DNA sequence: ATCTTTCCTATTGCTTTAAAGGCAGAGGACTGTATTGATCAGTCCAAACTTCTTTCTGCATGTACATGGAAAACTGGCCAAGGCAAACACGTCCGGAATGATGGTATTTAAGAACAAACATTCCCTGGTATCAGCAAGTACAGTGCCCTGCTGACAGAG
DNA sequence: CTCTGTCAGCAGGGCACTGTACTTGCTGATACCAGGGAATGTTTGTTCTTAAATACCATCATTCCGGACGTGTTTGCCTTGGCCAGTTTTCCATGTACATGCAGAAAGAAGTTTGGACTGATCAATACAGTCCTCTGCCTTTAAAGCAATAGGAAAGAT
């Protein structure tokens, strides 16, 4: 699955929007609070920089 | 004139504080004198160990569908790794719990 | 006939539940009173930080849990499943306590 | 005023971000990592001090720390820790 | 002011839960008194060192550091309390 | 009939004899050879002081005697008198090794 | 020069004597291999630390003080050879 | 002029060396400074413990009809006393042997 | 001559003569007793050094040694050693 | 219960080797004075502990039913103890030598100490997202009644 | 008598149904962790000094390897005895579930008390130089312990 708004495959708690499609926790909370979709620029990302055995 | 100051931690490429480690070694009354490379080596070792434990704890937290590491995740990471478990065999972690483990003979039989 | 699980099933369920969780199993206030009573013998009119009592409780719970795993191993060694005072005594003897 | 309390929290968080960019860490876990770092530091420093005292040396050099790490850490942990320590020392000396 | 018989405050279900966390399926009836005695001994041993540390510093308040340190000197190192 | 002690009598005799004495029980030369064999894996061409090998033998026999005491306790706990490998395993597990 | 199989040098009579000192009356047949394995593990663990201590001193002779330090590091303090 | 030197052990009325203990404390990297009474106290404690162990060991040797104390007598003295045994629980005495004990179940009928 | 190596042999022998006038001690027993004295000295000194660092104190005084003795020695030995140390310090202070 | 055999302990003579005592010296303890920095004493305040009060329940206590696990008794066979005889390899010493540990001198490299700048770390304040709580379906698993399928003790009846 | 047909009963095991408990998904509440700004104390740069480690050499001590001889120990084998494992039975002491009330948890407030910051002060430790005498190394002596031989008592096993 993925968020219908910003398309993250991993989230702490899947939710749904008014249309009923799945949305990630941050997007759902942002929509419920402000009435606007969460910007993809506001969405965060990162790449691992260390590894071992 | 004085050159731009550069932290020894950045010089060694570490994230941990070389200066603080050196100061603690000097104030810890461990020896009369401390070599220059001793704090760098110790900081590197500490950074490696904490990176290992954090990696394992993060994997455990991901397994539990949680985003923030908690003491339960640290306990699971430590006790599920043989080397870390041997290193920290005498240590108690607050709110860590225990590994799920039931002796085989205690489980229900079939008949 | 009302439902009734056979002996041992609820014991296994409780084992799984309490191994899955991490909350302190002893009630806080009686343990605090016990700690204060024990400290009363060494120095009168002592005061305890809340974190100090919490640390004492955590250490006691961990110690008792480890002792009970060792006791369970000792009981299983004797081809039993019920822990007995002799099992605790053996576990403490081997550990050097 | 009041005395400031120092800790390793910022450095542990930096290492966590470098390892797991998206995972967070709670305050209790951060305290546990602080205690762990302090414990390992105390162990390694004490063993290095004992090593220096046995040889009648006055300095704790990188060699003492390396020997302490080899004595305390088991197996692959010791090997990887020695590799990281040597890398850090070489990079520091070259700079 | 004076506390007399609060060792019984470690109730039977509490010892039962502690045993369950240890993986114990069946518990003899005499286990509870033995466990209470063992806990009494352990608490006395730890609190003696904690109170000694408190008395050395001339404080009257037992702090969490004292408990952590008493545990450490007995080989029972505890993480998560400012160690 | 030729004289023959029933089983267990000479066992008790040897127990008393070896608990009364203090001399080393392992033959010195094969233990030295074993020590050299083990040490060669860590570093080639290692010289050994005689006192070092003697100290190793003292420590090893003391550790083994303690382990056998704990093993005998475990055996008696299971209502047996013969020690078995499972008893040593239990003793090591409880001791934390 | 090299040594291959000298773990078998710990003969059954030696293990029997060690058990007798420990108060053991009856010994199972399988005990000897288990005891040999345990002794080998203990000897490796001690000798590794002893050799590390020797190497740190830049020496090539494993002195008794190195063995004493290695034993003390494992919580097995030995009296008689120190100094 | 300097007065007649008197060892600090003589002042404290001890047999153990106060000066050597003070020097060991200073050179042991235990503290930046060392109090005057610390070596005296430590020497007194060490002397007391030595006296206790030697008394018990001498009693054990006398019971064994031996004039000189040997490691066996030290082991017997240490392991027959509860406090000393608890203090030296983890210690191994070279050539000390073990206390003679046999579990009652192993004895014959 | 060889390099001097110090030991507690003569003081242990003097204490033995004080306690048991007509009893001797073998060289192995003297070595064991020397190791015992060194071990107890190390334990008490380490505990006192910790106690001094623990309250942010720079000096080890008689009180630190007393607390270390209280913490380490068990039961009656603790109070007997404390009494002996207090007596020794009282004698020393009066000179 | 008494006799025979084995082991252990106790006693006595020789010796040997290890502890007790004596002498040389040096390096480490001791004495005295100046310096200083660590510690002690008094005051204050704030924050953190102790005490008391009310609600509210969850949890401990008490009771009753009954199930299965601990303990005792019996059997046997097989695994280990005891003893004998041959082999071997440990123990003891003696010598060759070669390796490594100790000690001394020139030196050279690296760390302690001091002072100023500034910059990294701590504390304080805010939003916002992960985590907690509650309800409802779905799933997994336990307990149990019924049934089919096997077997076996017993009785009945043809060769 | 042999064997084969017929009854009746108890056992294993499979499967369907009911019921309980745990897991998952969704929504809503909240709390605590990440990010930004003020402050302070601690780290870095630079220079000088000095002392701890390094490199070379000499030398001696002490460990490794081999050899030879004595005999105590190890190892293989045989006999057998008694201890461990399996089976059966019993009963009591634990597990499970239900009902009640009581005190633990949480929140609020007040009291209080004491841990730590701040300032002044005072005194006890360190540094340095000079003196000397106590401890360790070496050597010699003698007595406590070890080894060998003998004798008597205690204990195990058999009749
Ligand atoms: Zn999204």
């Amino acid at each position: 699955l993925s968020c219908a708004n910003c398309q993250t495959t991993t989230t702490t708690l899947w939710r749904r929007n008014a249309e009923g499609e799945p949305v990630c926790n941050a997007c759902g909370l942002y929509m419920k609070l402000h009435g606007v979709p969460r910007p993809l620029a506001m969405r965060k990302e990162g790449i691992q920089t260390r590894k071992r055995k | 004139a004085r050159a731009k100051a550069k932290t020894r931690s950045s010089r060694a490429g570490l994230q941990f504080p070389v200066g603080r480690v050196h100061r603690l070694l000097r104030k810890g009354n461990y020896s009369e004198r401390v070599g220059a490379g001793a704090p760098v080596y110790l900081a590197a070792v500490l950074e490696y160990l904490t990176a290992e434990i954090l990696e394992l704890a993060g994997n455990a937290a991901r397994d539990n569908k949680k985003t923030r590491i908690i003491p339960r995740h640290l306990q699971l990471a430590i006790r599920n790794d043989e080397e870390l478990n041997k290193l920290l065999g005498r240590v108690t972690i607050a709110q860590g719990g225990v590994l799920p483990n039931i002796q085989a003979v205690l489980l229900p039989k079939k008949t | 006939k009302p439902h009734r699980y056979r002996p041992g099933t609820v014991a296994l369920r409780e084992i799984r539940r309490y191994q899955k969780s991490t909350e302190l199993l002893i009630r806080k206030l009686p343990f605090q009173r016990l700690v204060r009573e024990i400290a009363q013998d060494f120095k009168t009119d002592l005061r305890f930080q809340s974190s100090a009592v919490m640390a004492l409780q955590e250490a006691c719970e961990a110690y008792l849990v480890g002792l009970f795993e060792d006791t369970n191993l000792c009981a299983i060694h004797a081809k039993r499943v019920t822990i007995m005072p002799k099992d605790i005594q053996l576990a403490r003897r081997i550990r050097g306590e | 005023k009041r005395s400031r309390k120092e800790s390793y929290s910022i450095y542990v968080y930096k290492v966590l971000k470098q390892v797991h960019p998206d995972t967070g860490i709670s305050s209790k876990a951060m305290g546990i990592m602080n205690s762990f770092v302090n414990d390992i530091f105390e162990r390694i420093a004490g063993e290095a001090s004992r090593l220096a005292h046995y040889n009648k040396r006055s300095t704790i050099t990188s060699r003492e720390i390396q020997t302490a790490v080899r004595l305390l850490l088991p197996g692959e942990l010791a090997k990887h820790a020695v590799s990281e320590g040597t890398k850090a020392v070489t990079k520091y000396t070259s700079a | 002011k004076v506390l007399r018989d609060n060792i019984q405050g470690i109730t039977k279900p509490a010892i039962r839960r502690l045993a369950r966390r240890g993986g114990v399926k069946r518990i003899s009836g005499l286990i509870y008194e033995e466990t209470r005695g063992v806990l009494k001994v352990f608490l006395e041993n730890v609190i003696r060192d904690a109170v000694t540390y408190t008395e050395h510093a001339k404080r009257k308040t037992v702090t969490a550091m004292d408990v952590v340190y008493a545990l450490k000197r007995q080989g029972r190192t505890l993480y998560g309390f400012g160690g």
